């Protein structure tokens, strides 16, 4: 599954500006490596591939 | 606007205290322009630089 972080957006890697698709910001997003399940009380650890450096 | 020297106006008429303005997009948003200019709007050069002794 892919996970969107909403506020915090993808960059130009050379440039280090945000990219703008014309509508909005792009946002950042991961991939889920390995299936999570969630415990009592509602939070989850999950193992995410890509980074927000 | 200028009385004593219309050659220059730039503008239709005289910008007065009380007149509506606004501004051209949206509270927050972060966006990305496109520009468009002619080749006399702006200019480059570069410095030569000696070498340290």
């Amino acid at each position: 599954d892919q996970v969107k972080f909403t506020n915090t957006y993808w960059l130009q890697q050379q440039t280090k500006q945000a990219l703008y698709n014309g509508a909005t910001p792009i946002s950042f997003t991961a991939t889920v490596t390995a299936d999570a399940n969630s415990d009592s009380g509602g939070d989850v650890t999950v193992t995410l591939s890509g980074v927000p450096i | 606007y200028d009385t004593t020297n219309p050659q220059y106006n730039s503008v239709s008429r005289q910008v007065e205290a009380g007149d509506a303005v606004s501004v051209v997009g949206t509270a927050s948003q972060t966006m990305k322009p496109n520009l468009f200019y002619n080749k006399f709007f702006c200019g480059l050069g570069s410095i030569p630089l000696p070498k340290l002794h």
